[PDB]
């Protein structure tokens, strides 16, 4: 026997998992993908290549009895056990609180009094776990869906691997449509918000001193410059009611609706116009294909004005009193 | 009450930061295949490295398969374009590459008549009405 | 306040004929400088800050003093549409605790000689007022949902799917 | 020119004109000139020095190019890609030859990033 | 005969206004300056430079709870001081570089809302707060530790809009001396060992 090719392959293995835990910064220098990754986000150059790599990299420590059957369902031969204290779990925590406060604190500053329900919508829509993974696609941090002893046989060397992301990935998840439903570990898409998580708790821990809001900034030219109509997120159970104890606890005259124009009475479609007055200042426009339409209409509108109000940045931070209750 | 309805936000590429649409270029070759001729020439050329330099965030990788010539390319949406550059020379396989990294993605479409704009931002002006009119009609 | 000239969007063309046509107004042109052009249209799903009333606005933010979101209608001539009786003349707290307590003891004894209505009739107040102070038997309510279930099954096809319609309109119409 | 109630609106927008075709854009919009541009590449920012008009709810600003001073309007160029081929067939009415005229005609595509008052 | 009754509950009428405004001390919202240069004193906010308006002072007291938030609220503010707290905890953990201390026990406990509350009861800052009791007799049962947190959160959150976030920063550094929060947290942690 000329050549042991088992022998060979377990040696490459054993690399392989050395590399990881190392995470070498020559190693990381050498990968292509993870060069390209930081040229294309313009990522601070503290920001090391081995840091890169870690932010990829999740937390896979042993591998389950879920393996074990195949014939079950899951299969696990991509990836290979991580380093308990190089992993991107601290990371992804640090970038998930960052996410938390700043995304948060910006919506505030956009819209005071914004229902606090409504608010947490917002603050999802800006960053739930589908979005992060679209973003990470986006980003282009693909995932490691080839075995190790495929890679092997091909004899890529390690640098790839690095570069790409690494989790506990079900090869053969969604073969003839089964789909072996477990925990929120082995998701791609939870790898992926991780892995965007850890790239901004990465950029945190290099630029805390040097420029502090330069994390911010990242963060607002990547997650806060995405569009939401705030206007699309609400919805009112009986607003009149509402809006009547939000005079109340103003000092403004009880709202009445009143109509301002009207046509098409006596017909399929009519249009019918009425404000909710208070004194004379018009509180909220309303139209509609009927006249109770019309005035629930009004009373959302001055709903939405009183909410979303958006003040400007040379006026004193206003805050509000809270949400209206009844 | 208020009731908040679900919703995602949507991406605007270039409004805060500009992610590069063109992610991953592969050359593909072969060493037999007179088609394959002035790809060759081109990856001997020094002109790849030279591409690679101006272009550092996207990367290319060089295989070596045994049909016509190609350029696939990845983009950040996800599709992928694919130019066969069967016997063409050193330029132009120069000139589709750069084509390839000009383009973002997208599929082709056909656009109507002075279809410009694209927007999803509610009108600033609001949407005219009968009854809020300058101009009453007669 | 600002003295700024007020212009309609204006067409080269018959604005009467041919409003539609974008290329009239691509070829109007006037003198540079500020214009007033008032919005021709209602501010009911906006948000912008020429819509919001100054009332809704802080007492601090600059937009208070000037004067575009504009009052144009007056609320002397509109007429009060689809409100209740206390809007038009005051509320009142005349009714006490006994009288309420009174009124609670009719309603759980006997809800069909004693309805609301009826109730609202005697002591000079609202019929929501008196839900609202009292539950009735709950063996009435019962009685009720299930006669409101037979009405339902009554429906012919195209009737429900009708309701239901209305039911999503009536949802639509609350979103803005 | 008193140009306050276009500097405290949220909700702005603008008719630059390329070429003297007029683009009327708000901010995150995507423009799409029908050619090639050959000055800016990809990823490049334009600055616009050519605004016909900027406008909010109820007051506009207009002029023959109003001053850069007043205003920042700027686009960056994300994509140069073509429209979609077509083959629209040329022919006479008793003649058997046909002329296929291609046309693949070529985009520019801008996305209006900032658009402010200066 | 305009009864604005004041007993116990009747299910309908609308009560007295000066019936429902006093707090479990028994101030009246209405009365109340010194209470809140008190509350000041207590935080330490000249020193740090934290200009704060009465007002504020006061929402930052008062909860949901109290006159069915009619009066300024609390909660919008507490959510925010919320977010940055666990930020800056997190932070805190980091520089006392590595990232094997946050998923921890002691972090979660200096997170805690629990320990918030008993850092305010230790402040003697309870009195102050405007909220209403449950059940007047039966302590924390009435979900009183909750709305000290909130308080404390609220707080934070009120120094925040105040003071861009460097401000906010320092009063929590500030407040988290190991030679002085932290030290609740250690205590809170050695209980948990403990049970
Ligand atoms: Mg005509
Ligand atoms: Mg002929
Ligand atoms: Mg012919």
């Amino acid at each position: 026997l000329p050549e042991s090719e088992l022998a060979k392959y377990k040696e490459y293995y054993q690399g392989l998992k050395s590399t990881v835990n190392e995470i070498p910064e020559s190693v990381a220098s050498k990968s292509p993908s993870l060069r390209t990754l930081h040229k294309r986000l313009q990522l601070p150059n503290e920001l090391t290549y081995s840091t890169l790599s870690r932010c990829l990299t999740c937390p896979s420590a042993k591998l389950p009895d879920k393996i074990n059957n195949p014939t079950k369902g899951a299969a696990f031969v991509n990836t290979v056990p991580t380093n308990k204290y190089l992993d991107n779990h601290g990371l992804n925590i640090m970038g998930k609180n960052l996410l938390s406060y700043h995304v948060t604190k910006s919506i505030i500053q956009k819209y005071p009094r914004l229902p606090t329900v409504v608010l947490n919508a917002a603050v999802n829509a800006y960053i739930s776990e589908a979005v992060l993974a679209h973003i990470a696609k986006y980003w282009g941090i693909e995932v490691e869906t080839t075995s190790v002893l495929s890679r092997y046989l091909k004899m890529e060397p390690f640098e790839f691997t690095l570069g790409r992301l690494k989790f506990f990935n079900n090869s053969l998840n969604s073969k003839d449509g089964i789909e072996l439903i477990t925990g929120k570990n082995f998701s791609e898409t939870s790898a992926l918000a991780m892995s965007v998580r850890s790239i901004i708790a990465a950029i945190w821990a290099v630029t805390e001193q040097k420029d502090s809001q330069a994390v911010y900034r990242f963060i607002d030219d990547h997650i806060m410059s995405r569009k939401l109509d705030i206007t699309k997120m609400f919805q009112f159970e009986q607003p009149t009611r509402e809006l009547a104890m939000l005079c109340r606890r103003e000092g403004l005259e009880k709202p009445v609706s009143k109509l301002v124009a009207e046509s098409g009475r006596l017909s399929k479609s009519p249009v019918f116009i009425v404000h909710v007055f208070s004194g004379e200042e018009t509180l909220g426009e309303g139209y509609g294909s009927s006249l109770k339409e019309a005035k629930a209409r009004a009373a959302t509108d001055a709903l939405m004005k009183w909410y979303c109000y958006e003040p400007l940045a040379q006026q004193e931070p206003v805050i509000d009193p809270g949400t209206v209750v009844v | 009450v208020v009731k908040a309805i679900a919703r995602n936000s949507i991406g605007r590429n270039g409004v805060g930061a500009f992610v590069f649409p063109c992610r991953k270029i592969t050359l593909q070759f072969c060493n037999w295949g007179g088609s394959s001729e002035g790809m060759r020439k081109f990856l001997t050329s020094k002109r790849l490295d030279k591409w690679g330099q101006e272009f550092p965030w996207i990367q290319f990788e060089v295989m070596r398969k045994s049909g016509h010539p190609l350029l696939r390319a990845e983009y950040t949406n996800g599709r992928e374009k694919v130019i066969c550059v069967r016997n063409l020379n050193i330029d132009n396989v120069e000139n589709k590459l750069k084509l390839l990294k000009d383009s973002d993605g997208d599929i082709l479409r056909r656009r109507t008549k002075n279809d410009n704009v694209e927007s999803l931002n509610s009108s600033v002006r609001g949407i005219w009405s009968p009854l809020h009119a300058a101009k009453r009609h007669r | 306040q600002f003295g700024f000239p007020k212009t309609q969007v204006t067409t080269i063309y018959n604005k009467t004929k041919s409003a539609s046509n974008y290329k009239g107004y691509l070829k109007h042109r006037d003198a540079p400088g500020m214009y007033y052009q008032p919005s021709e249209s209602i501010a009911t799903g906006s948000v912008n800050s020429e819509t919001i009333p100054r009332s809704f606005m802080a007492a601090s933010d600059p937009r208070r003093g000037l004067d575009m979101p504009v009052q144009s209608t007056k609320a002397k001539q509109c007429p009060n549409v689809l409100v209740g009786k206390s809007t038009v003349n005051g509320k009142t707290y005349h009714l006490g605790p006994q009288e309420i307590d009174e009124i609670r003891k009719l309603r759980l004894d006997n809800p069909q000689k004693y309805t609301r209505k009826f109730l609202a009739a005697k002591y000079g107040i609202s019929p929501l007022f008196v839900s609202m102070v009292s539950k009735p038997s709950e063996q009435h309510v019962q009685i009720m949902e299930s006669r409101l279930q037979e009405i339902q099954s009554r429906w012919k096809e195209k009737r429900r799917i009708a309701r239901e319609d209305r039911k999503r309109r009536k949802l639509l119409w609350y979103q803005a | 020119t008193d140009t306050t109630p276009l500097k405290l609106s949220n909700e702005l927008y603008a008719i630059f004109k390329i070429h003297n075709r007029p683009y009327l854009v708000t901010e995150g919009d995507r423009v799409i000139l029908p050619f090639k541009l050959k000055q800016a590449e990809v990823g490049d920012i334009l600055n616009m020095t050519d605004v016909t008009t900027l406008g909010s709810r109820n007051y506009k600003l207009v002029g023959h190019p109003i001053n850069t001073s007043l205003y920042t309007l700027k686009a960056t160029v994300v994509g140069k890609t073509k429209r979609a081929f077509q083959t629209r067939e040329v022919t006479k009415r008793r003649n058997r030859r046909v002329r296929h005229a291609k046309s693949k005609g070529d985009l520019t595509i801008l996305r209006i990033s900032e658009l402010s008052m200066n | 005969v305009i009864y604005l009754h004041k007993g116990p509950r009747i299910n309908g009428l609308r009560r007295d206004p000066e019936s429902y405004l006093r707090n479990p001390s028994g101030v009246l919202f209405t009365e109340v300056k010194e209470c809140q240069d008190k509350v000041r004193s207590i935080l330490q906010l000249p020193k740090y430079g934290i200009n704060l308006s009465n007002e504020l002072i006061l929402q930052c007291l008062t909860h949901k709870s109290f006159a069915h938030g009619s009066k300024p609220y609390n909660e919008k503010l507490n959510l925010l001081g919320a977010q940055f707290l666990k930020l800056q905890t997190c932070i805190h953990s980091l520089k006392n570089l590595q990232f094997s201390n946050l998923g921890t026990k002691f972090a979660k406990e200096l997170t805690s809302k629990n320990t918030a509350c008993t850092f305010v009861k230790l402040h003697n800052l309870g009195p102050f707060i405007f909220w209403k009791m449950r059940d007047p007799i039966k302590g924390h049962i009435n979900g009183e530790t909750t709305i000290f947190a909130s308080v404390l959160n609220a707080f934070i959150g009120a120094i925040l809009s105040t003071n861009g976030s460097e401000k906010a920063a320092k009063f929590i550094q500030g407040s988290l001396l190991d030679k002085e929060h932290s030290l609740v947290n250690i205590a809170n942690e050695n209980v948990a060992s403990a049970k």
